[PDB]
């Protein structure tokens, strides 16, 4: 999982 | 004559979404300040029912999404399984906002299927990221996937093709496993930036490996350049494939001036990829996506929608209501901004010959 944002 | 996705409603249910508000009433109001709905048929969207929705989508993310919906509950606990979150909030009417993309992009797909065009537009959509089971990237649904599957009924070979600055992941991973539909994004690919997948190493898996290319850019690209790259990866495909249906996602962070700050684009050197992937005279479906210079979103996408219509625009922006958001320019061009290009020769030919390399396969 990884933020954008 | 193009299909041009659009009601007053779609673009108002548009405007609401969090982390681009009223980018779509910009790219409207552009687009018919330069007149040119006048050269295209106007199709009003269907919402997608339940049932298109989970021909992709599972009936318990469906099902959450439409709960936390009702009242926008941002607080459930079960919404950070599901991808909602600070990138994805569960805002009031997101349900119905993201039944109404899907269902204007599968509409397109379907206006394709019945010869009324051969390029049907949706501006709003393009949420590449959003998986089965799981919003992700500001995508709650993925109407990518939807129109894809839509065009299948139809065509027997769908080209993908991904010009957002982000890897188009739910896409490819939703057709990793099919020689039936190829993926094909350019992105910036390090460590630490969204989603993290994408290497050119990628290529699908069992029955779909080699159907999957992925184009992996650092920051700084431009115009030329990333057309020669384009282009190359594009002919290949182009002959390995076959495609008899396109659908190009065109998401405008990429251009200069977006706060993301990674590439260097003009929407002039998008519209070359366009005008490569145009004159293959295929069924081809057109999206948006990622765009955080609202401005500069809608400058890209009408620009873009006249290269679709062959017509050179006015350079200066026309009256109209988002005028003042244009300053302190006021015209459609938009200038690289000055740092350097971070995409060495070499590294960019290696990609590349390694591209080819997969394509080979592609029997
Ligand atoms: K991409
Ligand atoms: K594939
Ligand atoms: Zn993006």
């Amino acid at each position: 999982r990884h933020k954008k944002x | 004559v193009p299909v041009y996705i659009y009601s007053p409603e779609y673009v108002s249910m548009c405007d609401s979404l969090a982390k681009i508000p009223k980018r779509a009433s910009m790219v409207h109001s552009l687009i018919e300040a330069y007149a040119l709905h006048k050269q295209m048929r106007i199709v009003k969207p269907k919402v997608a029912s339940m049932e298109e929705m989970a021909t992709f989508h599972t009936d318990a993310y469906l099902q959450h999404l439409q709960k936390v919906s009702q009242e926008g509950d941002d607080d459930h606990p079960d919404s950070i399984e599901y991808g909602l979150g600070y990138d994805c909030p569960a805002t009031e009417g997101i349900f119905d906002y993201a039944a109404a993309i899907g269902g204007a992009t599968i509409t397109a797909a379907q206006c394709l299927i019945d010869g009324m065009c051969k390029v049907a537009i949706n501006w709003s959509g393009g949420w590449h990221h959003a998986k089965k089971d799981e919003a992700s990237g500001f995508c709650y649904l993925n109407d990518a996937v939807l129109g894809i599957l839509r065009l299948r009924r139809k065509f027997e070979r769908i080209l993908y093709v991904d010009l957002d600055l982000h890897h188009g992941d739910g896409v490819e991973d939703a057709f990793s496993f099919t020689s039936k539909v190829m993926t094909v994004s350019l992105h910036k690919f390090s460590p630490g930036f969204f989603p993290g997948t994408g290497d050119v190493s990628d290529v699908g898996l069992g029955k779909g490996r080699y159907y999957s290319v992925n184009v992996p850019i650092q920051d700084g690209i431009q115009d030329e350049k990333y057309y020669q790259i384009c282009e190359s990866v594009l002919k290949e495909v182009y002959q390995a494939f076959n495609p008899k249906a396109v659908v190009l996602q065109l998401g405008a962070d990429t251009i200069a001036g977006d706060p993301m700050c990674s590439f260097n684009m003009t929407p002039v050197g998008i519209g070359k990829c366009l005008k490569y992937i145009l004159q293959w005279q295929l069924a081809t479906l057109i999206l948006g996506g990622g765009g955080f210079n609202l401005a500069n979103t809608a400058r890209c996408w009408t620009y873009l929608t006249g290269v679709i219509l062959g017509k050179t625009l006015s350079s200066e922006i026309p009256d109209h209501e988002f005028f003042t958001a244009y300053g302190p320019d006021y015209v459609l061009e938009i200038t690289p901004s000055c740092r350097p290009d971070r995409n060495e020769p070499h590294r960019i030919q290696q990609i590349l010959n390694y591209i080819k390399g997969n394509l080979k396969h592609v029997v």
